[PDB]
């Protein structure tokens, strides 16, 4: 049982490693380690490779990615829509009498 | 699933062996990884089925890709196996693998064969070597030294056996031979000597 | 549409849609601050930058701060964004204990290296925001051994 | 496998503590903890050391 579970947590690892880096592709779990021959033991240690792995895989691609803040004004963008542009305020007052 | 193809298209035989070397030791039943390493790389020389190491692993990472190659894969598989048990009868050790190996057999000698193949003479040969390495003793470590170069000289050898220099003397000009190039030289210098 | 003025790592130019502004890290003179007594090597540590033009709400400034040296450190630290100004840093918070490296940390403090203020789209979007710029200036903190 | 990966580990870290002391001489790995003749153990330790 104990195997199952740090197996579903080691796999949860991987999926939040995947969406960090944002992709999908990298894969570390690729089962066995309950190797029913020998009574599926000796798995700890296997886990603790792929989870070796993961932290060279993190370090090595890390990239401290560069910050930017934009401000968006939603009158200002629906003032300025290609397709619709219109008042938002207005549009806003009236919907509010009906 | 533990190993890929990253490094199965590279050129380095020797690293590709080492990599390798324990899940051969784990299926053959073997002492240690560099004893694995070694019969790779005589397995290698060998070129059972046309194979060589890369393309060895290359294969097994396929999914059975080859419907008659396979086969051919597992007489490799067999192949070591024979070589392997060879080992462990013969109770061959370290160090004298390692130099026969890296030597590629040409400090054995072999007829009509460069290395050694896989036939009587080679097994008959090899038995022959290590009684001898065994009965060396201490020196006969370094023996092996002088012997992995060109240096193993007759009265260097003559002191080791503890026999007389001029006994050597009279067996190379019999036996014909100027110089102990390779242990077809030094087998015939002592069967001459056993007489 | 296009200007040039300045000499090699210390230049304004107006490439395409992109204003740049280089300064050379060399020409800066840092050596000549303090004496060279109780110190030996000096290097850039900290950037922070400020960008006091007319600016109301809404208006959102764009700078970019690129750093073009030999020694090449690894990736997260080469470049900074500006995007307020109002002593921006280029982080969410100034911390000086962070695990990992601050931006344009281990600069030589006189690199022959040079540092650009890039402006996108100034030709443009930014032509009004940059035809009321006044000036910038530049806070480096940086330590001494 | 394992001892590969930390060996990559513990050169990075030494590329990062020559960039903090900004001086590039200063070695300490210097190879061999693979012993290859003893199956490449007591690496560990060496690292500790």
């Amino acid at each position: 049982q104990f195997f199952d579970l740090t197996q579903s947590f080691c796999l949860m690892a991987q999926e939040a490693l995947r969406r960090e880096l944002t992709d999908n592709g990298v894969t570390f779990i690729r089962g066995g380690a309950w190797n029913g021959t020998t009574a599926g033991l000796m798995a700890g240690e296997t886990l603790l490779l792929n989870l070796a792995e993961m932290e060279k895989v993190w370090l090595e691609r890390d990239e401290r990615a560069l910050e930017v803040t934009r401000t968006v004004s939603l009158a200002q963008f629906y003032q300025a829509l290609s397709s619709d542009n219109f008042n938002l305020t207005e549009k806003l007052t009236q919907f509010l009498r009906e | 699933p533990s190993i890929s193809e990253d490094m199965a298209q590279s050129h380095n035989r020797e690293l590709q062996a080492e990599i390798l070397a324990p899940f051969i030791a784990a299926t053959l039943h073997l002492a240690s990884p560099d004893m694995a390493r070694y019969i790779l790389l005589w397995t290698d020389n060998l070129r059972p089925g046309g194979l060589d190491i890369a393309g060895f692993m290359t294969l097994v990472l396929k999914e059975s890709l080859n419907a008659n190659e396979t086969t051919q894969l597992v007489q490799f598989c067999h192949v070591m196996a024979q070589l392997s048990l060879s080992v462990q009868t013969l109770r061959l050790s370290e160090a004298e693998l390692s130099v026969l190996v890296i030597s590629g057999f040409a400090v054995l000698g072999a007829k009509n064969q460069p290395a050694g193949q896989h036939n009587i003479d080679t097994l008959f040969s090899l038995y022959r070597f290590h009684q001898w390495i065994n009965g060396l003793g201490n020196p006969g470590s370094d023996t092996l030294d002088m012997l992995r170069q060109q240096t193993l000289t007759a009265d260097r050898l003559a002191s080791v056996m503890g026999l007389d220099i001029s006994m050597v003397t009279q067996a190379m000009v019999s036996a014909g031979v100027n110089q102990l190039q390779c242990w077809q030289d030094i087998n015939t210098v002592l069967q001459w000597i056993d007489v | 549409g296009k200007g040039n003025v300045g000499a090699s790592g210390n230049e304004l130019k107006l490439s395409n849609r992109q204003i740049e502004a280089s300064v050379r890290l060399s020409d800066l003179k840092i050596f000549s601050d303090y004496p060279e007594s109780l110190g030996n090597t000096r290097q850039l540590k900290q950037v922070s930058v400020t960008l006091p033009a007319l600016v109301g709400p809404y208006e959102d400034i764009r700078a970019v701060l690129n750093y073009g040296g030999s020694i090449v450190m690894p990736r997260g630290c080469s470049a900074i964004a500006l995007s307020h100004g109002v002593n921006d840093s280029g982080q969410f918070m100034l911390d000086f204990n962070d695990s990992r490296y601050l931006p344009f940390e281990g600069i030589s403090v006189n690199d022959s290296g040079s540092l650009t203020l890039s402006f996108p789209d100034a030709t443009d979007r930014q032509k009004a925001l940059l035809e009321s710029l006044s000036d910038i200036i530049l806070h480096i903190r940086y330590t001494i051994r």
